[PDB]
């Protein structure tokens, strides 16, 4: 079979820069294929045999390569031009590389939200904690509970790329039984991030306003 | 033009199976290959097998022998004929088989080129595959703190719920994450809505939880405290 | 001085005018006679690029044959589509005869006389000529019949082998014949009779032959994976009645070499059918009842028609299962070696 590696998987990319991606396919001697894809809708072919236009396609969309090598070339991005891009040889597929917008400055900023009463009255409580932007993409999102560092309890939810202002946000949510929660008082988030000179901790004593 | 369409969105139990179809038009059956391909979600593609419906003949990939076979069907149609329907049939469904299933088709332009340059794909088709059953989902609130506002959506199945303000009257500053997955094999997603802190006392919030597939609607108000 | 190109070919043959046959008819009023004298000029020191899969000559022939078939072979009822054509049936005289196609003035066909020649590559040794040689319109699936054999060796023909939706063509080097009989007394039940110790013989050449394209891996048949009857059995057609034949013994991989107990005459189960899939792409088609007697079709094996069956082969072994379904790969089985160039 082919080994087909779409390395590196994501780059920033300011509007008006070009992308060089690399499709370094196992065994040569065949062409290439090329799809852009915007998550929730359907892929869009591009390029087909190494390096040719699909019908109706804007020609800033460049292909070429030879050997075991491939690359695509984008000529002033577009608004629309963000998504995923995928190559193919045959019956073997890539991966994908994700297009992002650039600046963006660094800094992250959180809220926090205790679980409702009403939720309390099923037997669980779910602790969020709620970040804006924060690029670069490495988090270090820290639960105490009491000064107890948790893990392996918690879960994530991140990308989310608006065009208007080409900001993020990201979602922590804590998972504990109705017994641990009122088994202790203070409930804090660390998060530790490379655009924070220190780690900003928001956080709330169970019970209280 | 050429198109290619699909039927609904599935959900199954696991051991089941699955028929999908994927109607086409614009084009001359006869004359093209149809491929099936499934967007493995977090695993890219794929490639399920193709069939030409000449005489129905099918190539199945190697490590999908003994689960999957394929079939089509001509147009009945005397005034629209040269149309007709592709089928994909799933049997054994596991935890693997939970992606969003594409027929496609090489696009009509050069003869050289190899039988893989997918041009046309269909609106494609999400499947599920689980233990779980539908259930509506509960909504608590994420209230503001006295010291932004909004809506966690928990345990409900499946996919997908669509989440708006006031019947769609602030959407600016409105932030609705992806679902996750629970190990409960249950979904939860949390949605958000940073407001001024002046306007907490005069102005009314609402968030508009949908979802279809269990038929429910909910009408949520976050307020502090 | 030449140049590849591309014109309307005419056909000859040695059709006779008094035959009543269904070929000899039609050879009658769209051939001319065959030549007496056929020349053949040997092109020295030149050099030349052939493909057998962009061939014009391929898809006239297939555009005779059509014509062939649909001004004698008219069944009783057929579909239009959404509605039916009901047309007259009586029972015909169907043999097959040889076929030459030739160039109008100011055109050649060069051939390729590379004795390992597998369609694709250059040849060293290129001949001109007028016209092809005698090709038998015989339409099938899964086997070729009363075709041409390889010069030297079995050759492994494909337009890309790596390609599994690309059909493999198994160019035979030696022929074996396929005894085919419904005996006169379940009308419609007939069998093919087979020599067994023979055909593993030259299978067991084939599946080395096939192992040096694959990097030295185990090669194992199996039966088709799907498709229409006319696909997924042996179809064909002999004294104007639609044969289709299980292959599954035909492929015994099992037996091949080795255990060694596996000789002897291979009869496979064949039935008649009246109601057919048309390989014109037109649909379906009922036939009347077969013939009284015993209808037999003597014919050779030249050729296989393959598809590998591919997908993530994480295991060393490449499965191949036979159904060609392309009737103009039959042909391309035959103009392999020969392209229209235009003189100057
Ligand atoms: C082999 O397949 C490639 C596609 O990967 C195609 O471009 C090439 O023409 C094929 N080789 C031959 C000799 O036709
Ligand atoms: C046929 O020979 C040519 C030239 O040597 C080569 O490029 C091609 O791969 C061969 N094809 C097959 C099917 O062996
Ligand atoms: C030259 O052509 C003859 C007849 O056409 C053929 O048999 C022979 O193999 C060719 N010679 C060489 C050296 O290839
Ligand atoms: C069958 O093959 C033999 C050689 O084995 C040949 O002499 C005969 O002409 C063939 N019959 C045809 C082509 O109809
Ligand atoms: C047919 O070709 C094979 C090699 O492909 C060779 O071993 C065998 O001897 C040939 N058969 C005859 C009868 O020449
Ligand atoms: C073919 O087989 C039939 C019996 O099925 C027999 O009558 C006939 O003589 C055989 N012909 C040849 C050429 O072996
Ligand atoms: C099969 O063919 C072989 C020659 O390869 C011959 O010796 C043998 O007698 C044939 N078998 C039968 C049953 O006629
Ligand atoms: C051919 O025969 C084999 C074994 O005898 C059987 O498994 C297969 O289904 C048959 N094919 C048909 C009836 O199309
Ligand atoms: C394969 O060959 C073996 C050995 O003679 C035989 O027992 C078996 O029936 C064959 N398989 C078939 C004919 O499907
Ligand atoms: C093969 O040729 C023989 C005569 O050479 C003929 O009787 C037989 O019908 C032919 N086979 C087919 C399938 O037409």
């Amino acid at each position: 079979e082919i080994v087909l590696t779409q390395s590196p998987a994501t780059l920033s990319l300011s509007p008006g820069e070009r992308a060089t991606l690399s499709c370094r396919a196992s065994q040569g001697g065949n062409s290439l294929n090329w799809y852009q894809k915007r998550r929730g809708q359907t892929p869009r072919l591009l390029i087909y045999d190494t390096s040719r236009r699909a019908s109706d396609i804007p020609e800033k969309f460049v292909g070429s390569g030879s050997g075991t090598d491939f690359s695509l070339t984008i000529t002033k991005v577009g608004p629309e031009d963000f998504a995923v891009y995928y190559c193919q040889q045959f019956e073997f597929f890539g991966l994908g590389t994700t297009l992002e917008i650039n600046r963006t400055v660094a800094a992250p900023s959180v809220f926090i939200f205790p679980p409702s009463d009403e939720q309390l009255k099923s037997g669980t409580a779910s602790v969020v904690c709620l970040l804006n932007n924060f690029y670069p993409r490495e988090a270090k999102v820290q639960w105490k509970v009491d000064n107890a560092l948790q893990s392996g309890n918690s879960q994530e939810s991140v990308t989310e790329q608006d065009s208007k202002d080409s900001t993020y946000s990201l979602s922590s949510t804590l998972t504990l039984s109705k017994a641990d929660y009122e088994k202790h008082k203070v409930y804090a988030c660390e998060v530790t991030h490379q655009g924070l000179s220190s780690p900003v901790t928001k956080s709330f004593n169970r019970g209280e306003c | 033009e050429v198109q290619l369409v699909e039927s609904g969105p599935v959900m199954r139990k696991p051991g089941s199976s699955m028929k999908i179809s994927c109607a086409t038009s614009g084009y001359n059956f006869r004359d093209f290959s149809i491929h099936w391909v499934r967007f493995n979600r977090r695993y890219g593609f794929e490639w399920i097998g193709w069939i030409k419906p000449m005489w129905g003949a099918v190539n199945y990939a190697r490590q999908l022998q003994g689960r999957v076979s394929m079939s089509r069907l001509f147009s009945q149609d005397l005034y629209y004929p040269d149309r007709g329907t592709a089928y994909l049939e799933f049997s054994g469904l596991t935890s693997a088989d939970t992606a969003d299933y594409f027929c496609v088709r090489r696009g009509s332009s050069c003869p050289h080129c190899g039988d893989f340059h997918f041009e046309h794909w269909g609106q494609g088709t999400a499947v599920v595959v689980s233990a779980a059953s539908t259930k509506g989902p509960s909504v608590f609130p994420l209230a503001p703190s006295s010291k932004a506002l909004g809506c966690l959506v928990k345990d409900y199945f499946p996919e997908p719920v669509t989440v708006s303000w006031n019947s769609g009257a602030l959407t600016s500053g409105v932030h609705t994450f992806p679902a996750v997955l629970q190990s409960s094999g249950l979904y939860s997603l949390s949605s958000v809505v940073t407001v001024p802190s002046s306007s907490l006392g005069t102005q009314t919030y609402i968030c508009n939880v949908n979802h279809k597939p269990s038929n429910t609607k909910v009408d949520k108000k976050v307020e502090p405290k | 001085v030449w140049k590849d190109a591309d014109t309307t070919l005419f056909c000859a043959s040695d059709a006779k005018a008094h035959e009543t046959e269904v070929h000899n008819v039609w050879a009658t009023h769209a051939c001319v006679p065959t030549d007496p004298n056929p020349q053949e000029i040997h092109l020295e020191n030149v050099t030349e690029n052939f493909n057998m899969w962009k061939n014009n000559m391929v898809e006239q022939m297939q555009e005779d044959v059509i014509s062939l078939w649909d001004q004698s072979l008219q069944p009783c009822v057929k579909l239009t589509g959404g509605s039916v054509i009901k047309q007259a049936c009586p029972k015909i005289s169907f043999d097959p005869i040889p076929i030459h196609y030739c160039t109008p003035a100011g055109y050649v066909i060069l051939k390729c006389n590379d004795k390992n020649f597998n369609g694709t590559g250059p040849c060293k040794n290129v001949s001109s000529v007028q016209c092809t040689h005698g090709i038998k319109p015989v339409v099938s699936t899964q086997l070729l019949l009363n075709g041409s054999l390889a010069e030297e060796e079995i050759i492994i023909r494909s337009e890309n082998l790596t390609n599994n939706a690309k059909t493999i063509i198994v160019h035979l080097n030696k022929s074996v014949e396929i005894n085919c009989t419904r005996p006169s007394n379940d009308i419609r039940k007939a069998y093919c009779e087979i020599n067994g110790t023979k055909w593993n013989k030259v299978l067991k050449q084939v599946t080395e032959k096939l192992k040096e394209h694959f990097n030295n891996k185990t090669i194992i048949f199996q039966p088709p994976s799907g498709g229409d009857l006319e696909i997924t059995m042996h179809h064909f057609n002999c004294r104007g009645e639609f044969f289709y034949c299980n292959t599954t013994q035909l492929f015994n991989n099992t037996c091949i070499g080795n255990m060694k107990g596996c000789n002897g005459t291979i009869t496979l189960p064949c039935k008649i059918k009246q109601i057919i899939n048309m390989w014109q792409g037109t649909g379906q088609a009922m036939y009347a009842p077969p013939i009284d007697g015993k209808i037999n079709c003597v014919s050779n094996i030249t050729g296989i028609l393959l598809t590998r069956d591919g997908g993530a082969n994480n295991t060393s072994n490449e499965t191949f299962r036979p159904g060609g379904g392309n009737i103009k790969d039959n042909w391309r089985s035959e103009l392999y070696k020969y392209k229209v160039v235009q003189i100057e």
